[PDB]
RNA sequence: CCCUGGUGGUUAAAGAAAAGAGGAAACACCUGUUAUCAUUCCGAACACAGAAGUUAAGCUCUUAUUCGCUGAUGGUACUGCGAGUUCGCGGGAGAGUAGGUUAUUGCCAGGG
């Protein structure tokens, strides 16, 4: 669970060269808003945002303490520099850690299929599914293995095996995600 | 209006030779025969083959 | 629909040019400006440095029992340099308001004309 | 094979004469353009190439109403 | 070759290239990227080159996009004449790149393939390189 | 008197109530009516013979029975050798009265008339209530005598009501009894 | 004072579309062309004569912001200057994003 917490402390130095001395102290400026509140300025650690969140995607969802308070966030922005690897601000969106709320989330496809295999067409007609949770419990992404899906078979949204607290949301449920013709 | 640039517009009734209906109809047709019609007022009288209700259509 | 949208623009166009041609009014000379409605006719002077109506007058107000018609339009306009000269305003300029100046703004006009106002 | 072109013309010296807040008298120029770049407000007028100039004494300024400068005499 | 297909003006001014990327600077049609690492120009002819070099090295294993379109001439004098008349004529093609430019995406193969076709891209351009993965996808 | 066109009667007295039944309108004059007929003729051919200009503005003259307006060429074209501002076309608008008898005298007696007729393409709808068609041969109209014409002629006709939709216009032209082919 | 109509100021879409509510007064649609007027033809607009009817439309109000418009805080680009040099100081976007937005107001007339 403490993979998915990431500690900060409050800046207020707020300038081009100051952000620049801190990123060579090697932190990371960011900002947090949200929920009406006032914006939130701080900054965080480079290492521990490589160690844990290399692989950060839009539905990536996170809580932020910093010391005093926790918050549940989504990593709405991340300006990098891709030569030097470098981070250099972060936007922070806060929910509602109680909310249920809608959000498109990525498949990824495993297996190869028996259809394929034997002369199949794979034709991803959908790339991603609107699913349905609290924010703590998004899937980073849903997971197809397409090795039973023989030839001429298309995949129905509820056969998508689906983590525990997530739930299907798409008005078409019987749309398919990836044919194999 | 000006006024200068109109052919002359008549009330005229248009007979049907088949069917006989008639046809009230503001023609600038100057037909040189006279019909009474149903309203008892005088109008010029264009007797007409073909009409509405004799349609090889209708 | 639109038929009817346009014909509000082109009158909108119309006044607002007619207004920037003739100019503001000040107190000393102020604007005269009418309105036709469909059962009515409406007369404001304006004086816009200030904003302000200094006298007004139409076909609405019952003791004058007016009709909408070139008889009574001059009537209502003797009715109105009556009322003005006691204000003692002599000089307007004539904002047509969007409309044509003939008919009946001919002769509201040429009412105030005859009973000393310079327009 | 020499340069077919180069062939520029006298330049004109248009722009702003007096500036925003200045005082002038009747008569004098504001701004020098081709087109209405800046259109008549109160107390000034345009002349035949478009110049801007005080129709009488008092202070310049610029106000802005749906994009378009208008230049005044206050 | 490269080159547009027609042109407002046959010649431009050389400008001053100079700065970072600030835009185009991120993969976005593929998985795997060629970023350059300085500032400069990279001709038509460079382009295909490079082209030729990914495309032959994949067998059929994915796609190839070029995020380059060169579109600025290069003037040059005729051989032996002296500076008087001026701005010769258009001899070749250059794109602008900039230290952080993707420069060239690719989709498909695995990871070694794709680098090693990318490093075989990279003989043949006059800018440093570095082959990027989408480092926030795997 | 206000003398009044048939068809005015036949359209207050019955159409009124029959499309307020049939279309549920809740106020009466949210039934659809006719603004204006639009009779036009393009004669490219004119920038060549203005004899055929001419005689089509007098036929419409004839026909309809007030005086045609040629309209002019909006952008000068070369496929059809068109120089701006030539006369092309000629057109007449007819609204009120007239247009109501012009309307009755057409259905009754000038489409009857046609070889060939078998009625009118009932989809010629622009998707608006305004309804166009064309009509080959002028000789149609008694009106116009035979021997005068100097080359047969046709002329389009464009037909605009207050309808928000096809369906409505379709409704009060089959009130109406136009032949439509069906 | 308020509703409506007309007329100014304050300029940020004070924008259009879709749906609902009314119409006492006022306004608008609507009636007839025959009187002066207008149309490169056509009472459509305009002009003139009047009040049989209506909210259908224009208009007013209420709507999801559906389209548009507007717009944070940071960060970055860029820039002045510097015996600190990829730095030290000062100023600071555009775009994007969290949002917001279907005005407000002076005084003339009719009467609630």
């Amino acid at each position: 669970e403490n993979s998915r917490v990431l500690s900060c402390q409050y800046r207020s130095s707020f300038g081009s060269s100051n952000a620049r001395r801190i990123r060579a102290k090697s932190e990371i400026p960011a900002v947090v808003y949200g929920q009406g509140k006032d914006v939130s300025h701080l900054r965080i650690k480079s290492s521990e945002f490589n160690k844990k969140f290399a692989k950060f995607t839009d539905n990536t969802v996170l809580i932020l303490d910093d010391g005093k308070l926790e918050r549940c966030v989504f990593v709405k922005d991340a300006a990098e520099n891709i030569a030097s690897k470098l981070i250099y601000h972060i936007d922070f969106y806060e929910v509602d850690r109680n909310v249920e709320l809608e959000k498109y989330v990525p498949i990824k496809l495993i297996g190869a299929s028996i259809g394929v295999k034997e002369g199949g067409i794979l034709t991803v007609l959908k790339e991603q599914v609107k699913v349905r949770s609290l924010p703590l419990d998004l899937p980073e992404f849903i997971e197809l293995d397409l090795t039973p899906v023989n030839k001429g078979d298309s995949v129905l949204l509820k056969d998508l095996v689906l983590p525990s607290n997530v739930r299907l949301a798409e008005n078409d449920e019987n749309l398919e995600v990836v044919i194999i013709k | 209006m000006r006024k200068d640039i109109h052919p002359k517009n008549n009330l005229v009734v248009f007979k049907d030779g088949s069917n006989g209906a008639m046809f009230l109809t503001k023609s600038t047709l100057n037909s040189k025969e006279t019909i009474k019609y149903i309203d008892g007022k005088e109008y010029p009288l264009v007797t007409v083959e073909i009409t509405s209700k004799s349609h090889p259509f209708y | 629909m639109k038929k009817i949208k346009e014909a509000e623009q082109r009158k909108l166009r119309r006044k607002k040019r007619i207004k920037d041609k003739i100019g503001r009014g000040v107190a000393s000379r102020p604007r005269i400006t009418v309105f036709k409605s469909n059962r009515y006719f409406y007369a404001q002077v304006i004086d816009d440095s200030k904003g302000h109506t200094i006298a007004s007058i139409s076909t609405i107000e019952k003791s004058l029992n007016l009709g909408k018609n070139i008889d009574d339009v001059k009537k209502l306009g003797e009715v109105l340099a009556k009322r003005l000269k006691e204000k003692n305003i002599n000089n307007l300029i004539f904002d047509r308001n969007g409309y044509k100046y003939h008919g009946l703004i001919a002769s509201f006009a040429t009412s105030l004309r005859e009973f000393g106002i310079n327009i | 094979g020499s340069s077919k072109n180069g062939r520029d013309s006298i330049s004109k010296r248009l722009g702003v004469k007096r500036s925003g807040g200045q005082f002038v008298k009747a008569g004098e120029i504001i701004v020098r353009q081709r087109g209405t770049k800046f259109h008549k407000g109160k107390n000034v007028g345009l002349g035949r190439d478009y110049t801007i100039f005080a129709l009488s004494s008092g202070k310049v300024e610029f106000k802005t109403l749906k994009g378009r400068k208008y230049v005044s005499i206050v | 070759m490269l080159s547009p297909k027609k042109v407002k003006y046959r010649k431009k001014q050389r400008g001053r290239l100079s700065g970072e990327a600030q835009k185009g600077n991120k993969i976005s049609f593929g998985e795997y990227g060629l970023v350059s690492l300085e500032t400069n120009f990279i001709t038509a002819r460079q382009i295909e080159a490079a082209r030729i070099a990914m495309t032959r090295k994949i067998k059929r294993g994915g796609r190839v996009w070029i995020r380059i379109f060169p579109d600025i001439p290069y003037t040059k004098k005729p051989a032996e004449t002296r500076m008087g008349k001026g701005k010769g004529g258009v001899d070749h093609w250059n794109a602008p790149v900039k230290l952080g430019t993707v420069m060239f995406e690719m989709s498909g193969v695995v990871e070694e393939l794709a680098q090693e076709a990318m490093s075989l891209a990279s003989s043949k351009l006059p800018v440093k390189t570095m082959f990027v993965v989408r480092r926030d996808l795997r | 008197m206000n003398y009044v066109p048939e068809l005015k009667k036949y359209y207050k007295d019955s159409v009124i109530k029959e499309l307020v039944k049939e279309f549920e309108y809740k106020s009466i004059m949210q039934v659809p009516k006719l603004e204006k007929i639009v009779i036009s003729v393009g004669v490219g051919e004119a920038v060549r013979n203005k004899k055929l200009l001419d005689s089509a503005v007098l036929e419409l003259a004839q026909i309809t029975g007030q005086k045609a307006v040629k309209t002019k060429a909006k952008k000068a074209i070369a496929g059809f050798k068109i120089r701006q501002g030539q006369e092309i076309g000629a057109k007449v608008t007819l609204r009120g009265n007239a247009m109501y008898e012009f309307l009755y005298k057409l259905i009754h007696l000038a489409l009857p008339r046609v070889k060939d007729f078998r009625g009118i393409n009932g989809d010629a709808f622009d998707g608006n209530g305004n309804y166009s068609f064309g009509i080959t041969e002028q000789i149609i109209f008694s009106e116009i005598d035979y021997d005068k014409i100097e080359r047969i002629s046709g002329l389009n006709i464009t037909i605009v009501t207050t309808a928000s939709n096809d369906k409505e216009s379709k409704a009060l032209l089959l009130k109406f009894g136009m032949p439509f082919s069906n």
